[PDB]
């Protein structure tokens, strides 16, 4: 997990003063629990996005929506933590939501926003919003949580990312099979690719003076290593 | 060790190689293994997704961590271990 | 004016400024409270057409009653199964005002309705007793027509026959998902939800038959026309189609769609083939009518005895009632006996060249073997057909003579 | 020793064949280190970039992938003290699993 | 006799947007139904038409009542307004007219 | 619909100063809203329960259970409001909480009771729960709705409900025939109302009404009113005979009793 | 008229047949109707629960869908309160409106 970018991290909209902060996931209302516990956020929805690093790099971005209501708890709303949890792997990444002043008003619908969390490919990302202060031992949960699955490489929009450029997206394998004699193309990496048929053959790493220079073998399938793969990625063949 | 002062700003020792991505593995496993979430809104880590896996021996991949639960007020913080699974690999009986 | 847009307004009367405030107020007339006033005379209306729906047109006579300028409002009450509804007028006559006369009247455009309808009047406050108008809209003027679809715009199936097929087409538009159901007379045929304009095919056997026609809407209104009573050809063919039925030995019924008056009488068919000799004298046409049984005053049947059934002054069908039960045809003769006075007795012979009496010397088939018939009869081998005080009828085996 | 500094708090402190016998063989690395609980950590990196048949060859078509988790370890601090702790996050490679590749062509 | 609003939870002030078919099911229902004029001089609608199923029975296709399936009154409780006390003013009430009359199959019992 | 009683409903319970209300279904919330808004009632549920009186009477009546939100919008909540609202008509009975007390805490959790809604057997309602006060317009629900069903006299809890022995439940005129030139004999009720004997006619199972008759008893005197009475009935193999009670709780509209004729 | 004071104090004059008097027909009757939820937080009343008629006509004895006749839904004119939206002189507001408190089946008008 990663955010997106440390710079200056506002969330806040007209009317009210949100300073964003880092957070753990551990709230102090949680370990010193307070007994006025503001109501659950509504109508929790996760949206991709795509922003653009000041090095022009293309990272898939989690962008949640997701609002609040027009019960009595809004007074005691200090804060809504973000919860982003990688499933197979239990990386979490969080951060802390906390409003200055008192939300005492309901003239408008509340709407919150954010998104800078670098969402990889193919990675879903249960995002949680925990409202501020946590509940009491044995209370109604007040959190909102939903699975945010992202598709891999094959995506149209997402097979220009940098996370998936840097896989092998844009690689193409023009393979050629004709003794046999097999022929297949490159990309500018120090890495040894392999053609596996029953045989089996290895080809060494390409210097950089043969970025995309085809080269053959002689008596189907492709798979690189990379930097972002040591073993597993799109396997042409 | 029965009473040991613990900090609580959790720093990440995970600052790993960003190019390192990571793949979802319980569709393309031998051994695919599905996901269930663990609440107690008592304990740190809150929501732990194990693995409930469906010579097919796909044993569990179980390992133990640490967990900083919650203790009733009559007592409030008791660090624990939970053997729960990571995911499922097969293996010879 | 007859005709009016599809909106309200008042028609005003000239000197005298007027108003409209129709909200579909509420409208209650309270109590009569004491006091120079305008107030209502009397009701005057007008059958008028609002476009397209028809509407009653409604006018208040006005006059000064009681004891720089003058005002007045007026409510119009209405009332109509389901609908109860109220509208208000404001008249205001410039000091054109004088006392115990009539001073104009203000109408109301329009005032939906269907048939009965009644309304009031009502100054605010109530100065005087509310008017009353009754009035019972007719269910048929000549503008009735064309102003609401409802009588015009009838669903339209029109039929060809050129081709001896009945083809009828459906002149409704594309769009339109109607009905159609056929009936008889009421015992239905068949119906169909379908797609419009559409062919159906029908047969001039089957054109006997009723067509109704409709749209899928809720309170349909559907047409049930029957144009095919000048039609002749149908009534041929069902006459054609129509079938007669003998149930048992001394009965008979007639089935066919429809009733028509007719009439029926025996008959008797010669073992040669097509030539058929009627059985009338002595017998009459007896009045049938189609599901009306009627039971031959026979009391012993014989395949070759036919009915013959006169329908419109005219023979029309002409069956075998007996062959299908007591077939094949039998080579026997028929021979007609009478009774009078004094117990006297009378026996003649039918034959296809004509009728002769026995016994006799004439050179036909029956009369040269009249005696052996007469003593054949006597004896009892010969099968008796009907019996009465007057007369009978027998049916004499003849292989004993010939075969 | 609750003081003014709220998050840290007091603790009462709690408490196989598979690596020879799997088609995706794991060798344990052992990361001993004195200063945080626990002192012992096994971390298995897979001994094959693919998986082991019936047979047990290598076979590229069938990939060994290493299972992670981020798990939990209570560092000392200041060093050397048995009476205080860091909870801290680090990653754990905890199996080597066997998966097929995405295959695409034309 | 009031004029404003003060010093009443409940009384308030209305306004005006109260808002030629569907005549005829008075005869043409299975069940019909004779209208009577509960008028009363106080309350609006001046005319509320009750339905007093006319027969017990549904009348079938033939005409004549049969007595195998029964017809019940669909009543409605609606909000009217009688005058109090008796300007313009009015009082709610949750009266149960009858609107309808739908007929029924009858409960039977086997035995 | 209507209350089991118009006794004290007070809805005490430990450190609540709640009293019911009797209410037009309307709120003054409705009429003038106020900014601050309590929560959405939680676990309403609603179940079927007999209630008596202090004349033997017995009524199914519902039984609402309702908890309160852990939320800290308690701190506003003055009550909730009631309502039993018809399915084929639309007939509202609305009683309200007044909670005098100003709940401040959460240390239990509130289960909430009332149990003085007379229902209707084979009977269907529609039951909600509003706190109070009403949102602000184009707000939050602020309310829990549930559907009610009320199951019929079958139910053999039901039919011993004065609902089902004013409309003969427990009636049990087992009804007979007699072939004759045929007769229908049946016993009363304890009720002044006139008896519908309804017989027609089915050659066959071909659904064809060949003949048709029907015959009245009248209003029974006292001396007869759970005596068997016998009727003969002129016929021109099912002959179907139906017997319909008047009863002044079904107008025309009760369990009617049928018959049929065994060919042999 | 314009401006009315109504006084929200309900005055209920359904005080009777509070015994057992009525049943559930929806589904019984030969016209059966569904039942429809209609929900308006800002009008009293706030639900209605109005119908919507189940086919185009009565039912035969067979159980068969008949198209025979009409089923036609029972409509009324319910005086409902709205309230307004603050930009309006008055707070409240009193419409009437149609809607369908059962489904009867009716003759066709035409054969
Ligand atoms: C069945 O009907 C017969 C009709 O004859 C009943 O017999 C007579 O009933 C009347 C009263 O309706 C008595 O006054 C007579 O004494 C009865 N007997 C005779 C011979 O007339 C008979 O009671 C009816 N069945 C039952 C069970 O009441
Ligand atoms: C937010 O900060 C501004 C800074 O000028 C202050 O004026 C305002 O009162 C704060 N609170 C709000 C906008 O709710
Ligand atoms: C939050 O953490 C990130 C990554 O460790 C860091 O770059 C950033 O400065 C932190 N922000 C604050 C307010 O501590
Ligand atoms: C209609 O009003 C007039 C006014 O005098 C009255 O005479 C008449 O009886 C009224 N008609 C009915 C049917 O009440
Ligand atoms: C049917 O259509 C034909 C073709 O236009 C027309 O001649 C005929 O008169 C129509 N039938 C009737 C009954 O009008
Ligand atoms: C009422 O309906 C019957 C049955 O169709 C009909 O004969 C009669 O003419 C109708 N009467 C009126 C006034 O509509
Ligand atoms: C409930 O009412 C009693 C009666 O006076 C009172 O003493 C008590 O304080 C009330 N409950 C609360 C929570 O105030
Ligand atoms: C309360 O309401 C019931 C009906 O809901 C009624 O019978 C009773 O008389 C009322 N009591 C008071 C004091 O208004
Ligand atoms: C009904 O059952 C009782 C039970 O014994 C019997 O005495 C009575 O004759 C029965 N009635 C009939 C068959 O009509
Ligand atoms: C008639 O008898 C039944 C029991 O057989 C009883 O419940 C009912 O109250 C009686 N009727 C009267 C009016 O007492």
């Amino acid at each position: 997990l990663r955010l997106l970018d440390h710079r200056a991290l506002v969330c806040s909209q007209p009317g009210l003063n949100c300073t964003v902060k880092n957070s753990t996931c551990l709230d102090d209302s949680w370990i010193h629990p307070r007994n006025l516990t503001p109501s659950s956020p509504k109508d929790l929805q996760i949206q991709l996005h795509f922003a653009h690093t000041q090095q022009g790099d293309l990272f898939p971005v989690a962008h949640i929506e997701w609002t609040l209501q027009t019960d009595a708890s809004i007074l005691y709303l200090e804060g809504a933590e973000l919860s982003v949890l990688q499933l197979n792997t239990n990386e979490r990444l969080c951060v802390r939501f906390e409003f200055l002043s008192k939300l005492r008003h309901h003239h408008r619908r509340w709407r919150f926003t954010f998104s800078h969390f670098v969402v990889d490919p193919d990675q879903e990302y249960e995002v949680t919003v925990h409202h501020l202060p946590k509940p009491i031992p044995d209370g109604d949960p007040n959190h909102q949580s939903k699975n945010f699955l992202v598709p891999d490489c094959e995506h149209a929009r997402m097979k220009v990312t940098t996370p998936c450029m840097s896989s092998g997206s844009l690689w193409d394998p023009n393979i050629t099979v004709e003794q046999l004699r097999v022929s297949f193309t490159l990309w500018n990496e120090s890495t040894h690719y392999q053609i596996l048929l029953e045989h089996m053959h290895h080809i060494p790493a390409p210097r950089p003076e043969e970025f995309h220079q085809r080269s053959n073998v002689t008596l189907v399938q492709i798979q690189p290593f990379f930097s972002s793969c040591l073993n597993d990625c799109l396997r042409h063949s | 060790p029965r009473t040991v002062m613990v900090n609580l700003n959790i720093h990440n020792r995970n600052t790993n190689t960003n190019p390192k991505r990571s793949s979802d593995y319980y569709n393309r496993s031998t051994s695919p293994w599905n996901l269930h979430r663990n609440e107690d809104p008592e304990r740190y880590p809150s929501v732990i997704w194990e693995a409930k896996c469906r010579h097919m021996n796909s044993v569990p991949i179980q390992q133990e961590i640490l967990v900083l639960r919650r203790e009733p007020p009559h007592c409030s913080f008791r660090l624990e271990k939970i053997l729960v699974s990571v995911g499922c690999t097969c293996v010879t009986p | 004016e007859r005709l009016v847009g599809p909106q309200d307004a008042t028609h005003c009367s000239p000197g005298l400024s007027c108003r409209l405030w129709d909200s579909d107020i509420l409208c209650l007339p309270g109590d009569i409270v004491p006091a120079p006033v305008l107030a209502p005379t009397h009701l005057q209306t007008e059958l008028v057409l609002r476009c397209c729906d028809l509407c009653l047109r409604v006018a208040v006579h006005l006059a000064v009653h009681g004891h720089a300028s003058l005002q007045a409002q007026v409510v119009l009450s209405f009332q109509a199964y389901p609908t109860a509804r109220c509208v208000l007028l404001e008249v205001q006559v410039p000091a054109l005002v004088q006392f115990g006369q009539s001073v104009g009247s203000v109408v109301y455009d329009c005032f939906e309705a269907a048939s009965e309808v009644r309304i009031w009047s009502y100054t605010q406050p109530r100065y005087e007793k509310e008017l009353n108008h009754t009035q019972q809209l007719p269910d048929r003027g000549l503008e009735v027509w064309n102003s609401i679809p409802s009588c015009w715009a009838l669903p339209w199936l029109n039929v060809s026959a050129d081709g001896d097929n009945v083809h009828l087409v459906l002149n409704v538009s594309e769009e339109q998902h109607f009905g159609l159901s056929l009936y008889w007379n009421p015992k239905p045929r068949w119906h169909k939800n379908l797609t419009g304009p559409q062919i159906i095919t029908l047969n001039h056997t089957d054109l006997v038959l009723c067509i109704q026609v409709w749209p899928l809407e809720p309170d349909s209104v559907r047409t049930n026309i029957c144009p095919f009573r000048e039609d002749p050809r149908a009534h041929q063919n069902l006459w054609q189609a129509a079938r007669l039925r003998l149930l048992t030995l001394q009965s008979w019924l007639l089935d066919a769609p429809c009733s028509l008056p007719a009439e029926a009488a025996l008959c008797w068919r010669a073992p040669g083939g097509d030539p058929c000799q009627p059985l009338v004298p002595p017998l009459s046409w007896e009045n049938v009518t189609v599901d009306k049984v009627l039971e031959f005053p026979l009391l012993k049947g014989h395949p070759n005895l036919c009915v013959q059934v006169n329908s419109s002054e005219k023979l029309q069908l002409q069956e075998c009632l007996w062959a299908d039960s007591l077939g094949p045809l039998k080579d026997d003769v028929l021979l007609l006996e009478t009774r009078g006075p004094q117990d006297n007795r009378s026996l003649c012979a039918l034959e296809p060249s004509g009728c002769t009496s026995l016994p006799s010397k004439a050179s036909t088939r029956a009369a040269r073997l009249g005696e052996y018939l007469l003593q054949d009869l006597q004896s009892g081998q010969c099968l008796q057909l009907w019996d009465d005080d007057l007369g009978a009828l027998w049916a004499c085996p003849m292989d004993k003579y010939i075969h």
